[PDB]
């Protein structure tokens, strides 16, 4: 379950806010991506992340 | 930027700041309408800031200026990063002074030892974050392609370059990418990735502008 998975900022140097799901507070949180190599727990809005992984 | 300095207000006219609601990139004016940065920084709505030191006051220097075309390299790898280059189409053209103004394209390929000058808003802390309000510098020497290669096996291509400290401690990293690095007055790369940011043996990897004049300059020119 990808959902599950820690947020991954990847090796790039960009500092874009996206979301990911937090499964311990039981929400989507922001964290800060780095612009390449994404992992599926990065999603660009609050509304997708609820959608894709809410109540993982 | 780890282990910098503050630059100073507009010491560094030709470092821009893309902005898409907050500042998320760097990138290099390279004439009066068009801007050098990384592919990966390639976002839909950029607002490019011209003439900032603190990126989050107003101080009066500033041109706020959408981006009308954002044209990433064509051969661009998300995998493997070859190619992080992309050009950004002002939507009008700024107003060049001395504290707004374009930077040099190269010549010819800077050389390992080379000094440079990096610059950037991004993180400054190597465990943790810290995000500065002025913008940073930071002096690195170029490193020989020999030694990249030994601190990134099988990553790097021949359109990247490392520079850098081996002993850690000064880097760019998240904020800085696009950013440039500025040799001898001439544009000779972009801030593009890394292993963490400041660890010894892991020096940051931009893009070898010198590879690309040719088509920066043509691709400007039929767009
Ligand atoms: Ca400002």
């Amino acid at each position: 379950d990808f959902c599950l998975e820690p947020p991954y900022t990847g090796p790039c140097f960009a500092r874009i806010i996206r979301y990911f799901y937090n499964a311990k507070a039981g929400l989507c949180q922001t964290f800060v991506y780095g612009g390449c190599r994404a992992k599926r727990n990065n999603f660009k809005s609050a509304e997708d992340c609820l959608r894709t992984c809410g109540g993982a | 930027i780890v282990g910098g300095y503050t630059c100073g207000a507009n010491t560094v006219p030709y470092q821009v700041s893309l902005n898409s609601g907050y500042h998320f990139c760097g990138g290099s004016l390279i004439n009066s309408q068009w801007v050098v940065s990384a592919a990966h920084c390639y976002k839909s709505g950029i607002q490019v800031r011209l003439g900032e030191d603190n990126i989050n006051v107003v101080e009066g220097n500033e041109q706020f200026i959408s981006a009308s075309k954002s044209i990433v390299h064509p051969s661009y790898n998300s995998n493997t990063l070859n190619n992080d280059i992309m050009l950004i189409k002002l939507k009008s053209a700024a107003s060049l002074n001395s504290r707004v103004a374009s930077i040099s394209l190269p010549t010819s390929c800077a050389s390992a030892g080379t000094q440079c000058l990096i610059s950037g808003w991004g993180n400054t802390k190597s465990s943790g974050t810290s995000y500065p309000d002025v913008l940073k510098c930071l002096k690195a020497p170029i490193l020989s392609d020999s030694s990249c290669k030994s601190a990134y096996p099988g990553q790097i291509t021949s359109n990247m370059f490392c520079a850098g400290y081996l002993e850690g401690g000064k880097d760019s990293c998240q904020g800085d990418s696009g950013g440039p690095v500025v040799c001898s007055g001439k544009l000779q790369g972009i801030v593009s990735w890394g292993s963490g940011c400041a660890q010894k043996n892991k020096p940051g990897v931009y893009t070898k502008v010198c590879n690309y004049v040719s088509w920066i300059k043509q691709t400007i020119a039929s767009n």
